[PDB]
């Protein structure tokens, strides 16, 4: 009963690229750069 | 707190377009359309009826009111 160890790597390998790809998902300071313009 | 995320979305820049252009196009004719249609009513319409003078055959077209229907 458990994982298997090719089941922990695969798991764990997973994991962090999840990880990365959602700390990548994150946003810069200046990311939605808006351009400016007008016409009681 | 600084923690925004990215909203995965699908481009909305072709729809908006489409809708300016519709937008634009029949506000472009509907404008000058409805001024036109306030002026004629609010300085030429609301004819009124009468009777028919004696010996005299009207128009075809004296027999309505509104003066665009004319
Ligand atoms: C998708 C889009 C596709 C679009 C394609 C085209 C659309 C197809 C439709 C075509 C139909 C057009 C048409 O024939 O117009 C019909 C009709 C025109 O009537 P008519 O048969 O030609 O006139 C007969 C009379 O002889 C006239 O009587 P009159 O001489 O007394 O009237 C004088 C004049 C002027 O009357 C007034 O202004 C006076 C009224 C207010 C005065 C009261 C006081 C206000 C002023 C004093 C206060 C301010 C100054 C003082 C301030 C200090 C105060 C101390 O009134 C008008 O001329 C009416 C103007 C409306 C024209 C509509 C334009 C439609 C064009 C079609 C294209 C539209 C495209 C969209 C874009 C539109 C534009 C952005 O227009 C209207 O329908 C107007 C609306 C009236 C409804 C009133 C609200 C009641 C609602 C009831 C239901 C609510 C319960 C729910």
């Amino acid at each position: 009963s458990g994982y298997t160890p090719d089941e922990k790597l695969r798991l764990q390998q997973l994991r962090e690229l999840r990880r990365r790809w959602l700390k990548d998902q994150e946003l810069s300071p200046r990311e939605p750069v808006l351009p400016p313009r007008r016409v009681t | 707190h600084g923690k925004r995320l990215f909203i995965i979305k699908p481009s909305g820049f072709y729809d908006r377009r489409f809708l300016k252009l519709m937008r634009f196009y029949i506000l472009l004719t509907g404008i000058p359309v409805a001024i036109g249609i306030t002026l004629v009513n609010v300085f030429i319409g609301e004819a009124e009826l009468a009777d028919i003078p004696e010996g005299y055959v009207p128009e075809h077209w004296e027999y309505f009111k509104h003066p665009i229907s004319r």
